[PDB]
């Protein structure tokens, strides 16, 4: 129910802004935090502000330059770090409270009650690039038969897969992104069908790279 | 200054398994606890040390206060498989715990192993991966050797392994041997040689260029 | 004029007034003396005093120049050392304590019967104006949770020769 704003590639030094929506909104909400998850490491917290009193905090990582605004009108929340760095690529996730436990004043503490879908945030010098995707065709041989689709060679991550517009989601198997050696990442998603689908059931794969505003649906056939 | 102990624990559905969390400095009760299942947001689960959230189950049931607390789940369920966090709400700077990964134990599964040759339209940039896919299988430690014309391959292949599923509890690999389009029309049969505790021997699976 | 409001709460484990704060708690239902120098440290977070009209008392150092830490600072205090409005500007003051019990001090608005003008028996809660109506202000909610059904009305009251139009709570 918290929508973010898509993932992002930035060089180091440089800014992102990220944003996070509300449907339907606006709810009671007092705090707008955020918190980011690098893949190494645990999750780390980076700060938050109380709209009602205009108060913010952040922590010493972030002292200098992150701010955070939340915007009442339309349930709006913002975060907007500058001068990036290669440790700041992470999942950043946007974090509303409900019902507070202690103030400090201005700023008040509580649990984190809703999370949002998180943002992949990439800091890297490296070219923006599409993916490339292949068929992963059925052999046409329990009755049990596997297919699927190979993203290849994009940056950054992450890349998104589904099968028949969402309609096919039991089976399927969208595994992690592995980062090859000419510095570009690869993906490959599966899923199991009856064999006695291969010819009639049509099997589209649709997969999405935001960074690069790519969409793309391939068709997937035996043979 | 939160301690997550253990790192990593593994357990059978229907027992109980219990986390642990050490701060390095007194947070009384104002302490939660956080479930991330694979590829999603954390969920909230535990607020005020032992408060449970609206819609948690009672199977959840946290403990202590000051420096010391504990982290129940009674019956446990396949969806359990997660990532559990603590985190502290109480001293100036918010901090998180290490995280421990929960593994659900189930029966001994064996991977369903298929085989993917190069599509056509691959080739004509002049590359060619090759995929076998190890498809549902458990526990999670499992082999995969590339054979092409029965000659063991090295340093030319990268495997990819999912996060334990939800609902069966099993793991899934895919390893891909990726190699130029000339040293592809170069051999006819390439095979794909799995080893796992629930198959008594190796299976292969092959292909034979364009065939 | 927002940071002299004195924020120290602790703590909320137990029903969530906090929120109050905020907006409307999730409060259970249903549980239901001179003013002189309040600490800011028990203090969470706005003191109404009335006049009756309700008005609002910042952080003031004692004594008596405003404070705009949010207090926080150990100096803040709120001076209300007050007189009945014949003449003074208030009869009597509510706020919040730090735990989260409802503090009170004077007198009711209504006091100045006499008599009859008080609620029936007398009064633990509330600024009074009339036996079945007390002063509505903007966390009158959250000072006075019972009552939350409470009707409000458009009244006139009179206090020596000035003459209030205040919106008031009602049975
Ligand atoms: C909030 O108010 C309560 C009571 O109104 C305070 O607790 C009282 O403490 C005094 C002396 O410490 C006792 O004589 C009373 O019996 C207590 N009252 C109750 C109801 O237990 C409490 O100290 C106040 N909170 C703070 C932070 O001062
Ligand atoms: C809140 O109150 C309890 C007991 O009154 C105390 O032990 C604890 O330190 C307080 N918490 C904060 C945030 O100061
Ligand atoms: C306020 O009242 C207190 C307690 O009655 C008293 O000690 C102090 O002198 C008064 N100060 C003012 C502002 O008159
Ligand atoms: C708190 O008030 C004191 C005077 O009592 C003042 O000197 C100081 O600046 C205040 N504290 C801060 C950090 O603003
Ligand atoms: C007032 O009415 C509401 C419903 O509008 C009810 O839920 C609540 O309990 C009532 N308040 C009290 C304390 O009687």
């Amino acid at each position: 129910l918290l929508e973010q704003s898509g993932a992002e590639v930035k060089k180091p030094g440089s800014s992102v802004k990220v944003s996070c929506e509300t449907s339907g909104g606006t709810f009671d909400n007092y705090a707008l935090n955020w918190v980011r998850q690098a893949p190494g490491q645990g999750l780390e917290w980076i700060g938050g502000v109380v709209p009602l009193f205009g108060t913010t905090r952040n922590a010493q990582k972030f002292q200098g330059r992150v701010t955070i605004s939340d915007d009442k009108s339309t349930g709006t929340g913002h975060m907007e770090l500058r001068s990036l760095r290669s440790e700041d690529t992470a999942v950043y996730y946007c974090v509303r409270s409900v019902t507070p436990r202690y103030c400090g004043g201005g700023f008040c503490y509580g649990e984190f009650d809703y999370w949002g879908q998180g943002t992949l945030v990439t800091v890297s010098s490296a070219s923006t690039k599409g993916p490339s995707v292949f068929p992963l065709a059925p052999s046409s041989k329990g009755g049990t038969a596997a297919l699927g689709c190979l993203v290849k060679d994009y940056f950054p991550e992450p890349v998104t897969v589904s099968w028949n517009s969402g309609a096919l989601t039991s089976g399927v198997h969208t595994f992690p992104a592995v980062l090859q050696s000419s510095g570009l990442y690869s993906l490959s998603s599966v899923v199991t069908v009856p064999s006695s689908s291969l010819g009639t059931q049509t099997y589209i794969c649709n997969v999405n790279h935001k960074p690069s505003n790519t969409k793309v649906d391939k068709k997937v056939e035996p043979k | 200054e939160l301690t997550q102990s253990p790192a990593t624990l593994s357990v059978s559905p229907g027992e109980r398994a219990t986390l642990s969390c050490r701060a390095s400095q007194s947070v009384s009760s104002n302490l939660a606890w956080y479930q991330q299942k694979p590829g999603q947001a954390p969920r909230l689960l535990i607020y005020g040390a032992s408060t449970r959230a609206t819609g948690i189950p009672a199977r959840f049931s946290g403990s202590g206060s000051g420096t010391e607390f504990t982290l129940t789940v009674s019956r446990l369920e396949p969806e359990d498989s997660a990532v559990y966090f603590c985190q502290q709400y109480y001293r100036s700077p918010l901090t998180f715990g290490g995280g421990t990964k929960v593994e659900i134990k189930r029966t001994v599964a064996a991977p369903s192993v298929f085989i993917f040759p190069p599509s056509d339209e691959q080739l004509k940039s002049g590359t060619a991966s090759v995929v076998c896919l190890l498809n549902n299988f458990y526990p999670r430690e499992a082999k995969v050797q590339w054979k092409v014309d029965n000659a063991l391959q090295s340093g030319n292949s990268q495997e990819s392994v999912t996060e334990q599923d939800s609902k069966d509890s099993t793991y899934s690999l895919s390893s891909t041997l990726t190699l130029s389009k000339a040293d592809y029309e170069k051999h006819k049969v390439y095979a794909c040689e799995v080893t796992h505790q629930g198959l008594s021997s190796p299976v292969t699976k092959s292909f034979n260029r364009g065939e | 004029h927002i940071n002299s409001t004195a924020l120290n709460c602790n703590e909320s484990l137990n029903t969530g007034w906090l929120a109050g704060l905020f907006y409307q708690h999730k409060f259970d239902s249903s549980g239901c003396r001179p003013c002189g120098i309040v600490p800011a440290k028990s203090v969470c977070g706005p003191v109404y005093c009335f006049t009756p009209s309700p008005v609002v008392v910042g952080t003031t150092d004692r004594s008596g120049a405003p404070t705009y830490s949010w207090g926080a600072n150990d100096t803040d205090v709120f001076v209300l050392n007050n007189t009945r409005p014949p003449l003074g500007n208030w009869f009597g003051c509510t706020w919040m304590n730090s735990t989260g019990f409802t503090k009170v001090c004077g007198a009711p608005p209504c006091v100045i019967g006499g008599t009859l003008l008080c609620p029936t028996d007398c009064c633990g809660s509330g600024p009074w104006i009339t036996p079945r109506c007390m002063v509505d202000y903007p966390y009158r909610l959250w000072h006075y949770p019972c009552t939350i059904n409470y009707t409000i009305f458009k009244v006139r009251m009179y206090v020596g020769g000035v003459e209030h139009r205040l919106e008031a709570a009602c049975n």
